[PDB]
């Protein structure tokens, strides 16, 4: 396998099911540093700890 | 409906529920809507 | 996790909680893997799940995803390691007191 920038990634709008739900995503390696995650926990999706 | 017709593992036909939310929405089933609505049927792919 | 998202439905049912509920799914193993296919763009998605296909839909009221690609599909396997030492790394974090 070789290894790219994502392309899968944003926000997920659940249609149908009942309640509409948002929830958001991101496609990652398997082989990741945990720290970088935590990072985006952190920042990107504005998570408290 | 709910406890006997939507219990796990319950197989449906394709095209079937969309069929059944026609038919529930012409007859003023509004318990019925819900129901289809919470078991998957989505109105933005149904409603052409 | 399906017992997990009924129980999130009752909690939308009766409080007004945003349970953080960040699910770790292989990406391979997703249905629709071509819906979700975009950068910061909210993409639909459909709760119907074909009983005929092997691939099992996301749960539907989870809050945020770590879906993790080893770049094999249909299989199991890419997600225990790291969601293991990502609670790990999270365990070495220091609390707040």
């Amino acid at each position: 396998t070789q290894l790219s920038p994502t392309d899968a990634f944003g926000t997920i709008e659940f249609q149908g099911g009942g309640h509409s739900n948002k929830a958001m995503y991101v496609r990652v390696s398997f082989d990741t540093k945990p720290d970088l995650l935590l990072h985006l926990m952190t920042k990107e999706w504005q998570l408290e700890l | 409906a709910r406890s006997q017709i939507f219990i796990y593992g319950q197989q449906w036909p394709v095209g079937s529920l969309e069929q059944a939310m026609l038919d529930a929405l012409v007859l003023d089933r509004v318990d019925f809507v819900k129901l289809l609505i919470e078991n998957g049927v989505s109105m933005h792919r149904f409603l052409t | 996790i399906r017992h997990v998202g009924d129980a999130l439905k009752d909690h939308a049912s009766k409080s007004r909680g945003k349970i953080c509920t960040i699910g770790i799914a292989p990406w391979g193993i997703v249905e629709n893997q071509e819906d979700l296919i975009g950068r910061d763009v909210v993409r639909p998605y459909q709760t119907m799940s074909n009983p005929m296909s092997k691939l099992t839909v996301l749960n539907s009221m989870h809050s945020h995803f770590i879906l993790a690609d080893n770049g094999t599909t249909g299989k199991y396997g890419a997600e225990v390691k790291l969601r293991r030492q990502l609670e790990k790394h999270i365990s070495l974090q220091k609390i707040n007191t």
